[PDB]
């Protein structure tokens, strides 16, 4: 049973890490694209990618 | 009217049994355990209870921290509205909430709220039972809001709940109705509180004061000061504090349990 | 594989993904027209220590009138590019207007210092709005110098964002308060501007308006002239419910919302629903064909 | 007007800000509170009537 449990726990960590500013303005990629000029949007997207 | 003939007693206190969960958002979630930080009712507290049924008319000037869980072990719609101000003497705007028989008045005015907004008339002696008296104030100036609403017709069973958002722009009220019964006087249990209104009054709000009926008929002899009847009701009022809560939603999408990560080490262990 | 020869086996390569067919629009209904004339064409403006505030909700917004009227320079925006203002619906609109000298305009920024920033008007650090100012000398400056425009100079502490202080009482700079005698060692915290039309550009009266927004989460209240579209189902498409864009397949639901609920969020807090803000029906919102491709060779 | 060099010292105005005989202590920019809490460079005092 332990093996199954350990694996699932790690996967959940990756799934939840999707929602985190990572030092930016938004977590939604589409929202960063919105209400932002290309130049600024690019550097905000860059933050999320890293 | 200086209504005297009422005795002085220390405030009533009782305990808060987990009665206060306000759905904090519109998200239809379900079958999940959404952890969420939110100002709420710290479970288990020797909180106060202005106990107003001599004749026990307790209605003092109560201040505003941040919201009030306002229960009415009662029978007959006496508690109506409240004021909400910092000086209340027409020198500033104040919130005013009145709940008549027909419409609500949320007048944000520079109003000198003098005396009690009592509903005496009660012409039950003349088979009418219509109560009317406006000592809610004296004058109404620069009032920037008023909402005539849908016109309606107005054991112990009116346990109300009224979280009032100090944050202006949206004075949301979280509430439930409850047919309560037996004279447990404050029941144990667990019930929901959906948000209701949204008002950009934008004022500095500071002190509410309950508005209520008085029963004046043949069995009520004497000048206004003492010529009335009390009628049985009792109300409990609680303040909030900022906490972190864990909620448990059923399959039907209903909040069915919660945990306060701030009460015991056992609780906190669960909460992690 | 970067080669011209492959061995027996099965090797994964790229991915497939259907593409959406169309986009739709599903808004509530229509409003009216925003009172920008009333806000930008006032007879006189308020003084900074008593700056004004106006609410905006329930009207159709626009930008070309601002570009149509007098030259409105110094039109700078935070958290928005001004052009796309028209292509996004925002709730919670407020507009604060007042007048200052031509210099302290540099002080209107989220996070600053100076008499105005500390004692007259503070902006939040996360201010997500836009500032607009312009010189006005044919309007505010009079030959004798307009003194109706005042300001505050003294205060114990700085203000928190979006606060105003109209209280008037003698400041006591030093100890031993003089207690309302207005003698020396005591200051009247308010002063007034001299607006003779001879000082120069560094002292001209400038009319300033700040439009503050609030992130779209609560049901919106202002929008733009984009038309709603008819609804279609069972096709991976581009939806936009009330500013909530996405792309995938929608389906009629079995769920049961309380009148204050609106979407599906799941464990990862991602949407599968909207209540049709025209027919008020719950639809479950779900992505479409995803997959990665494998090729078998001998 | 004499212009006295002041240097290599501490600029204690403890018996200055609190003295009664002051009428015109017109300080510009530097609040007379943080006179001690802000530093300066080579000092040059114009002494005169
Ligand atoms: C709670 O009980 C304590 C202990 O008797 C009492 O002193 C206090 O007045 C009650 N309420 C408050 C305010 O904590
Ligand atoms: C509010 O009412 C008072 C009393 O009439 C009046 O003097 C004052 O100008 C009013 N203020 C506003 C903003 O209408
Ligand atoms: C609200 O009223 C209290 C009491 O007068 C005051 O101390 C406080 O500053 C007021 N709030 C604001 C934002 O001024
Ligand atoms: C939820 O709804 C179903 C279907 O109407 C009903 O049978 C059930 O009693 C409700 N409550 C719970 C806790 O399932």
């Amino acid at each position: 049973q332990d093996v199954v449990n350990q694996n699932a726990q790690a996967l959940n960590t990756l799934v939840k890490q999707l929602s985190s500013n990572f030092g930016a303005i938004s977590s939604v990629l589409n929202d960063i694209l919105a209400r932002l000029d290309k130049v600024e949007a690019e550097v905000q997207i860059d933050r999320l990618i890293t | 009217v200086n209504l005297t003939t009422r005795t002085q007693l220390p405030p009533a206190y009782t305990n808060s049994f987990t009665r206060g969960v306000y759905y904090p958002d519109k998200v239809f979630r379900s079958s999940v355990l959404h952890s969420t930080q939110d100002l709420f009712l710290p479970f288990f507290s020797n909180v106060t209870w202005f106990h107003a049924i001599t004749k026990r008319f307790d209605n003092p000037v109560l201040p505003f921290n941040d919201g009030v869980y306002f229960a009415s072990t009662e029978k007959s719609n006496i508690i109506r509205g409240w004021i909400f101000g910092t000086t209340l003497d027409s020198k500033t705007q104040s919130l005013l909430i009145v709940n008549n028989a027909t419409n609500v008045v949320i007048k944000v005015c520079e109003f000198q709220f003098c005396n009690d907004p009592f509903l005496g008339v009660y012409h039950k002696n003349n088979k009418s039972w219509m109560e009317s008296e406006f000592r809610v104030y004296s004058s109404a100036n620069n009032c920037t809001f008023e909402y005539v609403s849908q016109p309606f017709l107005m054991n112990f069973k009116n346990l109300r709940e009224f979280v009032f958002k100090n944050i202006d722009g949206y004075f949301k009220i979280y509430s439930k109705h409850t047919p309560i019964n037996l004279v447990r006087d404050l029941p144990q249990g667990f019930s929901a509180l959906e948000p209701l209104v949204d008002l950009p009054i934008g004022i500095n709000i500071t002190r509410f004061q309950t508005l209520l009926a008085l029963h004046r008929s043949y069995l009520t002899p004497g000048d206004s000061s003492s010529g009335w009847t009390a009628g049985a009701a009792a109300y409990y009022v609680g303040y909030l504090q900022p906490r972190t809560f864990l909620l448990k939603y059923n399959e039907n999408g209903t909040i069915t349990d919660a945990v306060d990560c701030a009460l015991d080490p056992l609780s906190e262990t669960k909460c992690t | 594989l970067k080669s011209f020869t492959v061995e027996k086996g099965i090797y994964q390569t790229s991915n497939f993904r259907v593409q959406p067919t169309e986009s739709i629009v599903r808004f509530p209904n229509i409003t009216n027209l925003c009172p920008f004339g009333e806000v930008f064409n006032a007879t006189r403006f308020a003084s900074v220590y008593a700056w004004n505030r106006k609410r905006i909700s329930n009207c159709v917004a626009d930008y070309s009138v601002l570009y149509n009227s007098a030259s409105f320079s110094t039109f700078k925006c935070y958290g928005v590019s001004p052009t796309k203002l028209n292509d996004l619906c925002f709730t919670n609109v407020y507009a604060d207007s007042f007048v200052i000298r031509g210099d302290e305009v540099r002080q209107i920024a989220p996070g600053q210092t100076g008499n105005i920033a500390d004692y007259n008007y503070k902006l939040p650090d996360d201010f997500t709005g836009c500032v607009i100012a312009w010189n006005s000398n044919n309007l505010d400056s009079k030959v004798g110098g307009n003194y109706n425009y005042l300001y505050r100079l003294f205060r114990k502490s700085n203000l928190k964002p979006f606060e105003r202080d109209i209280s008037t009482e003698i400041y006591q700079a030093g100890s031993t308060p003089c207690n309302g005698v207005k003698g020396f060692n005591c200051y009247f915290p308010l002063q007034s501007y001299g607006f003779q039309p001879t000082y120069g550009v560094g002292y001209q009266p400038y009319r300033v308006v700040v439009l503050s927004f609030e992130l779209l989460h609560a049901p919106a209240t202002v929008c733009g002239p984009k038309k709603s579209t008819n609804l279609v189902k069972n096709k991976c498409v581009n939806f936009n419910f009330n500013g909530l864009t996405g792309t995938g397949v929608l389906t009629e639901s079995n769920k049961k919302f309380l009148p204050f609920q609106q979407f599906g969020r799941d464990i990862d807090d991602t949407t599968d629903a909207v209540r049709d803000p025209q027919t008020l029906e719950i639809l479950d919102i779900t992505p479409c064909s995803f997959g990665g491709v494998s090729v078998i060779t001998p």
